[PDB]
RNA sequence: UGACUGCUCCCUAGCAUGCUACUACCG
RNA sequence: GCGGUAGUAGCAUGCUAGGGAGCAG
């Protein structure tokens, strides 16, 4: 925290990767041995051989992975487009991206409009669409970390909300794990740079045996191996034309991270009923769970939502190293002290300081997250945990003590102040009061940003919650933006559940002989999804029919909405697959002599099999 | 399951039930034909069926050595590339300023965001418009980073040769504006 | 690890273990050659031992296939396959192989662990990639022989020319001379560091080192190996007498210093590559240098075996032809700089064969081939692409280190893939244009070896004189001394004063060191003297093994001299054919 | 993905082992395939055992499995014979015609235009084979005048004469006008602008 | 040039387990 | 007449592997 501070005043030519020139069989090199990180100050590697004969391959995988020697092989670059600090150029001239328009579905749009859909004056219309792209888009993009300041947060109250998050973080277990148990899925995806010139990750995931990554893992564990990280231009459906991007982190960084996380992350993702949801289905009858989960015992329930503005870029740094910190504090025996420490090194020089590789030239990344590593779902959450604990406890504090009425509150407001500005340790017995406190009053249900609250009313009419006014006033001190009230929903009723949460509205239906919870998507949504798509991928229904399923499952509770168009939208989607089958079957029976003669598909265009997907039994 | 030794068992003992059958012998021939056939059947118990599993698992196991076989050649041919890409890109460091100013540091070691800004002998600029470029790229040099540069080329987005005498006020609009100026050091 | 294997050039993923240079063995070949062996051991993608936790079977039939893995019959699942079986191992393309019906020869190269002479009569006789793989073997057996002695630790410093040397404990001591070359290291805190290249000989050891150092405590002395690389491309092409002269250009001006030569050069011309059948020292220096000349429009490749022996190549090519168009590559061995090094694309290039890039050219020049081997010629083939070769030597001189020989030693056209065509596929060239000695040593060799093709040079001055003598032998741990010879020395230079003036000559350097300390005059090695020589040389037998008492270890050494030397043939190998001048031992 | 040319209906048959690999239907395929030596067929993807390392090539060796082609040496014991009932398994199994008279498509598919009566039956077949023997025929020229070396000129003399040489053992090309030779020049990597000549 | 996690549908393959049906052997 | 054992077949469940696709942050 004071690093913070004190690093504004020094020169922004001397932090990064620290290089010395070293000899192996007589020929020299430039490598990393250390960093100057604006935080954790000076970083001494350790393991570097002065000399060295031959290198075998685990030397060479941490010797290109290296921004030293592509940016000693450079051109000095000057760039006046955006205020980030420019490193230098590998290649002669900068490439410039763009991004396709969408494809048409023409058969589908006659379909639709045959069916008395798109009228004027309707209630569903097309909003949805493949927005594209111009050229210099990617820097202008990029630009957007100019938005990220240097923020330094307090100290003796985040020295407490972290003691409070770490007992919302109770239940789970975690620690590190040999090279032999991992698991990893898809493992057909790119792979960082410089890597990605030669495979994808399945070549370097099967060239390196089981010892050579344990030898990897345990190395990373005691030095520090700085990366680069490329940027991309994304292709999907959106509703703002401001372009979206990804990065894509280098494999030496994921290889690790995943061995360093997987019990957590894994034990995160597989407990039902808590107050971090990465992992329930909604499927099954899994939202009413939830949604009852919520409704714990508050007495007076309202509904609160938030939402942050440029959630993944004004994130100051201090915030992000209290995260990875909390992430890493179940390592009680694993590791040692020191590896500790270094292992969080290595993670904020891999994906918080990186350089990264935005167009054809490298760049200085002050801050943020880089979302591509394998712990921005769970970091984010934590952090929203964080930023509901401290506007919690910022409202309960600045609050007169003459008018609270009730015995309790107050003297708990007085030990409050006690434990944050007086005590110098944590109090275990306080910090569990609280927790219980918050628990019974502001129940949370948390995804990775995306939050839904069910807060007493009568408390926080009188300020001992947080209602929204102490959540503006926090982010604008501690985040340096400035959120809004018009994107923040508030519903004073309950038997509709939250208006808006992960893009999906609540509503109450009566289904079997009980009332349960249905989430239904935005019509206009699945009609873009339906009628804009990329080349062949549909282009067409005959040769891929298992889009439509899947959007009809994903289209279903759309019927019991009390408007009258969105179940014609499920009545379309119905109508038009059976179309489909039907034209397919006798498609490939002119042209051949014969054809089907057993189906048992006749399921699929009739609600039977889509209402199952919907009833609390699996 | 065509050449196992009770093969030759089974076929004479049903050549010997046949004959009989067609001898139309005793009741205890008959049940002679009924067990010695029922113990042809009991020699292929294991015979048609043991084999059959055997050359399945050697079939498995030769694919996954293939497999295996395939992956350690990729090893190697990834080795090479790389090795042979540190050692062809080294060659770039102009080890004559880089070595002259690592001398100058305490014991070798200094940040990486400074080597290209003294080491590097072509600089490349960008600039998004003309009133931007009017401010550091006057002239045909100019300064910065405490060295003089001067130019040599200047293109633009669509990459072609577009001469300084072009760049004006009022001929600003007639070109696509990302113009890349790259220099090289003066001595 | 998938490759071509070695008799059928089929492709197969196997290794026989039990041999020092693992090939690759086709699946019916691998079964020939594991039956009749000690082989027993045979590798792939893994290998085939029982894998079992504390089991140590290392059979090929005694193991059982099973699982994923491989067992013996004391961890098998009942569920298992036998390896060896079908009268063929079990490996990868078992349905494209032919076999070989040759696979004795295989056995004996392999079995044979390079010995006798027999050994080399098998490297001979066999094919080409047999051959190779002989002379592979060859080398890997003699740098892992050689690597069995000691380390010569230096403790202390007495002066130059001599040093108080130690070595290991219980490892034996290598024996003299510059076939024994050190190139040790030192330490500092934690590895090696250089020190320098030397020879050592007995005193006191003394050095005879090409290079210079101030030695110091704990010096210590190997004759360090390095990694001999497999061969890829054969020692050489297969031959075809052209139907015209293409890519050489038969150019109308000839400078006629060389009468015997431009005749060669036209057929050269002509033919793949061709071995000149010269006598010691028929202007052999000079053949490359008349090409360079008559055909000053082709890449002509300079080498030898040795960069000490590649002095002929590269003394007169800048007293002759024009100096801009040589090279030379010199690695960091203190050789001629005269030419350029680094310079791969010339005109004329000159170098030894350790220390030659990969290039293409059109002529090829080769010297010393009677010391060479199949190896040797195979890297220099495997290293440059040509359309014409030309190869200068002779078999009857002193081969190669062959260190491995203890029994009856090698026969002359035993030697190499040159020797033996000279002899049985015909001399492509043969001389009598010796210039160099008179009608004494001629008619000697005509007569001798060299195939009766020399005629009376020039003047027989009557300068070389043959006593008769009978000496004694004595050895000492890897030389020889010879006392009654040592003394007699002096007692025989007795009879006119102008005899010093010489060179002296014998087998064990260890009697020149014991007679410098009565004379001082120069010491000769007879392995690796050829082309340099002084008018006059002394030649002392000193010994009567066949290490000297071969044909023709003396049959060059009788030529070092012009026109007088000694020719004591006190040993009874080829003493009473000749007839000279003799007198009693006084 | 088209009509075959002797019976007018849709295909995904190409005779691979055949010069210009034409549309085929099943059953005219299979007399194309059954009387000659066009033991290579080809289709929206090759005929070749597709288990991992196999080695063979002719049609009649494979068998079909699930998603994939084996062979008789590698062929699980679910086998199905591509070549049955005397009609090669392909797209569109039902909709052919065929015709017994395909000895002269036989011929003139498998015909090396070597002799006179490779072009007299060439002016004895329908106007559709009459289109793939002229496509033949410009196939065999183009492959014909190619197995030369390339004339590599080393050195410059005086106008029309030069040091030419050509590559490694190829043959002497004709000299005459029928060919206007063009070469290409290198500066270390790639091929440019030498022009046309005739050489004499 | 194509990121990380998380749920869902479909097709195939293997394994196991279970159930069931049909010829043989044993008491 | 029952029990048990080994062969070939049909059925269900689960676990795993592999491919293709759709939504969410
Ligand atoms: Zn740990
Ligand atoms: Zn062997
Ligand atoms: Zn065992
Ligand atoms: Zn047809
Ligand atoms: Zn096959």
């Amino acid at each position: 925290n004071f690093n913070v501070l004190f690093s504004t005043v020094f020169p922004p030519t001397s932090f990064g990767p620290l290089v010395r020139k070293i000899f192996v069989d007589g020929v020299p090199f430039v490598v990393s041995t250390g960093y100057h990180f604006r935080e954790l100050g000076v970083v001494h590697n350790q393991d570097v051989n002065l000399h060295s004969s031959r290198l075998s391959f685990k030397e060479l995988l941490v010797y290109a992975a290296d921004p030293a020697m592509h940016a000693a092989s450079g051109n000095l670059l000057l760039d006046k487009r955006t205020t980030c600090f420019s490193v230098a150029a590998l290649t002669n001239n900068v490439a410039f991206q763009t991004v396709k328009p969408g494809n048409f579905n023409k058969d589908f749009y006659d379909f639709a409009v045959s069916k008395g859909f798109f009228k004027e004056g309707s209630s569903v219309e097309l909003k949805h669409f493949f927005f594209a792209q111009d050229g210099n888009a990617a820097i202008s993009d990029y630009d957007y970390y100019r938005y990220n300041l240097p923020t330094m947060c307090d100290i003796r109250q985040l020295l407490f909300v972290v003691e409070v998050v770490d007992k919302y973080f109770d239940c789970y277990d975690g620690g590190c794990i040999n090279a032999n148990q991992v698991i990893v899925n898809n493992l057909d995806k790119s792979a960082g740079f410089p890597f990605n010139k030669w495979g994808k990750a399945r070549l370097y995931y099967d060239s390196m045996s089981y010892e050579d990554q344990d030898a990897l893992f345990a190395y990373t564990k005691r030095n520090v191996i700085p990366t680069i990280t490329q940027m991309n231009l994304k292709y999907a459906i959106s509703a703002k034309n401001r372009a979206r991007t990804v990065a894509g982190v280098s494999i030496c960084s994921t290889m690790t991270n995943r061995q360093f996380h997987q019990k957590l992350l894994k034990s995160i993702a597989a407990t039902r009923g808590a107050t971090v949801v990465i992992g329930t289905s909604k499927f099954y009858g899994g939202w009413h769970n939830m949604l009852k989960t919520v409704y714990s015992d508050v007495e007076n329930p309202h509904l609160m939502g938030w939402d942050y503005p440029k959630c993944d870029r004004a994130m100051p740094n201090m915030l992000r190293i209290m995260a990875s910190l909390v992430l890493a504090r179940k390592h009680t025996t694993c590791c040692s002290l020191s590896h500790r420490f270094y292992r969080l090194a290595n993670e904020c020089a891999q994906v918080l300081s990186e350089m990264v590789m935005c167009g054809g030239s490298l760049y200085v990344k002050p801050g943020g997250t880089s979302s591509g590593d394998a712990t921005t779902a769970y970091a984010n959450s934590v952090f929203n945990i964080c930023q509901a604990v401290t506007a919690n406890v910022n409202a309960l504090l600045s609050t007169d003590g003459n008018k609270i009425a009730d015995k309790y509150v107050r003297n708990l407001q007085h030990r409050l102040y006690e434990c944050l500005y007086r005590n110098r340790d944590v109090d275990t017995d306080f910090v569990n009061e609280f927790y219980a406190y918050l628990r019974k009053h502001f129940s949370m249900m948390i995804l990775s940003d995306d939050a839904v609250v069910c807060f007493n009313s009568t408390y926080a009419s009188q300020g001992l919650v947080a209602s929204i006014k102490n959540f503006k006033s926090v982010l604008y001190y501690q985040n340096n933006v400035f959120m809004s009230e018009a994107k923040c929903w508030t519903e004073t009723d309950l038997t509709k559940g939250p208006h808006e949460f992960c893009s999906q509205h609540t509503m109450l239906v009566k289904q079997g002989d009980d009332y349960v919870y249905l989430p239904y998507p935005d019509p206009s949504r699945i009609l873009g999804a339906g009628c804009f798509v990329d080349d062949i991928v549909k282009t067409d229904g005959t040769l891929m029919i298992e889009r439509f399923v899947s959007l009809a499952i994903d289209a279903y509770p759309l019927t019991k909405h009390p408007n009258q168009e969105y179940a014609d939208v499920f009545h379309l989607y119905l109508q038009y697959i059976r179309k489909l089958h039907d034209e397919l079957t006798g498609h490939m029976l002119d042209m051949y002599s014969v054809m089907l003669t057993n189906d048992n598909t006749s399921r699929y265009w009739e609600p039977e099999f889509y209402e199952a997907m919907y009833t609390p039994h699996t | 399951f065509s050449s196992l030794p009770s093969y030759a068992a089974f076929a004479t003992a049903q050549e010997a039930y046949e004959q009989a059958v067609a001898n139309g012998d005793s009741e205890v021939v008959l049940k002679k034909l009924k067990k010695s056939l029922n113990v042809a059947k009991s020699e292929f118990d294991r015979d048609a069926a043991m084999q059959r599993k055997l050359e399945k698992m050697a079939d498995q196991a030769m694919t996954q050595m293939y497999k295996q076989a395939r992956s350690e050649d990729k090893r190697a041919k990834v080795t090479s590339a790389m090795q042979t890409m540190l050692f062809t890109m080294l060659r770039k460091l102009d080890n004559d300023a880089l070595n002259n100013i690592i001398n100058n540091a305490r014991d070798g070691c200094v940040p990486l965001n400074i080597i290209p800004l003294t080491t590097a002998a072509k600089l490349m600029v960008v600039i998004p418009d003309y009133n931007t470029y009017k401010n550091t790229c006057d002239g045909t040099t100019f300064t910065y980073a405490s060295a003089l540069w001067e130019i040599q080329q200047v293109v633009d987005a669509d990459s072609k040769i577009v001469q300084l005498s072009e760049i004006s006020m009022d001929n600003s609009p007639n070109l696509a504006w990302p113009l890349i100026v790259t220099a090289l050091r003066a001595n | 690890a998938v490759g071509a294997c070695v008799l059928c050039n089929s492709q197969t993923s196997l290794r026989c273990g039990a041999c020092i240079r693992r090939p690759f063995l086709c699946c019916k070949c691998c079964y020939d050659h594991v039956i009749s062996t000690s082989h027993k051991l045979v590798l792939s993608v893994n290998p085939y031992v029982c894998n079992a936790p504390g089991c140590d079977v290392t059979d090929v039939t005694q193991l059982y296939l099973g699982g994923m893995s491989y067992y013996c019959k004391s961890h098998k699942p009942p569920i298992s396959f036998p390896l060896c079986a079908n009268g063929q191992v079990f490996g990868l393309y078992k349905n494209t192989c032919v076999g070989s019906d040759n696979v004795t020869d295989f056995n004996a190269i392999a079995t044979c662990d390079w010995t006798n002479a027999g050994d080399y009569i098998l490297a001979n006789t066999c094919t080409e990639r047999l051959k190779l793989f002989a002379a592979e073997t060859l080398k890997a057996t003699e740098e892992t022989f050689k690597l069995s002695y000691g380390i010569a630790t230096v403790r202390e410093v007495l002066s130059d020319r001599e040093l108080h040397l130690s070595w290991e404990v219980g490892k034996p001591r290598p024996p003299l001379n510059r076939n024994y070359v050190f190139t040790g290291y030192r330490v500092t805190k934690n590895s090696k560091v250089q020190i320098g290249e030397y020879t050592f000989e007995k005193g006191a050891v003394v050095y005879r080192g090409t290079t210079t150092y101030k030695l110091n405590v704990g010096d210590y002395f190997v004759l360090t190996s390095h990694t001999v690389m497999p061969l890829s491309a054969p020692t050489l092409v297969p031959q075809e007498h052209y139907v015209r002269i293409t890519g050489l250009y038969p150019t109308l001006n000839i400078s006629d210093e060389f009468s015997s030569n431009v005749a060669n050069y036209q057929k050269v011309g002509m033919q793949k590559y061709s071995t000149l059948q010269g006598p010691p020292g028929t202007g052999k220096s000079h053949f490359a240098i008349g090409l360079a000349l008559y055909y000053p429009s082709a890449r002509i490749v300079y080498t030898a075996c040795s960069h000490a022996a590649v002095d002929a190549l590269c003394e007169k090519a800048l007293k002759y032809l024009p100096i801009d168009k040589c090279s030379r590559i010199i690695p960091a061995v203190e050789c001629f700089d005269k030419f350029k090094v680094n310079s791969t694309l010339e005109q004329y290039v000159f170098c030894t064969v350790n220390a030659l890039p990969e290039t293409t050219a059109d002529i090829v020049v080769f010297d010393e081939i009677s010391m060479a081997t199949n190896y040797d010629l195979s890297v220099v083939n495997a290293r440059l692409r040509a359309k014409h070769y030309v190869y200068i030597g002779d078999p009857a001189q002193l081969p190669a280190p062959r260190t491995l020989l203890t029994k009856g030693t090698l026969e002359p056209e035993y030697f190499n893939s040159v020797c033996r065509l000279m002899k049985t596929i015909g001399p492509d060239m043969f001389l009598g244009t010796c210039r160099r000695c008179p009608a004494e040593i001629v008619d000697t060799v005509s007569a001798l070896v060299y195939d009766n093709k020399l005629k009376a040079h020039k003047d027989k001055s009557a300068q070389c004189f043959k006593m008769f003598y009978k000496g004694v032998i004595t050895h000492d741990v890897s030389s020889a001394i010879n006392r009654p010879q040592i003394g007699v020395v002096r007692e025989f230079l007795t009879r006119n004063p102008a005899w010093r003036k010489a060179v002296f000559i014998s087998p064990y350097n260890s009697q020149n060191a014991v007679a410098s300390k009565i004379l001082g005059l120069p010491t000769q090695t007879v392995d690796s003297s050829q082309g340099s020589e002084y008018d006059y040389v002394i030649f002392t037998q000193t010994t009567e093994t066949a290490h000297s008492c071969n044909v023709n270890r003396f049959n060059v050494a009788i030529t070092r001299a012009k026109v007088g030397i000694l020719c004591i043939m006190s040993d009874r190998d080829l003493y009473d054919k000749l007839q000279f001048t003799s007198l009693e031992i006084p």
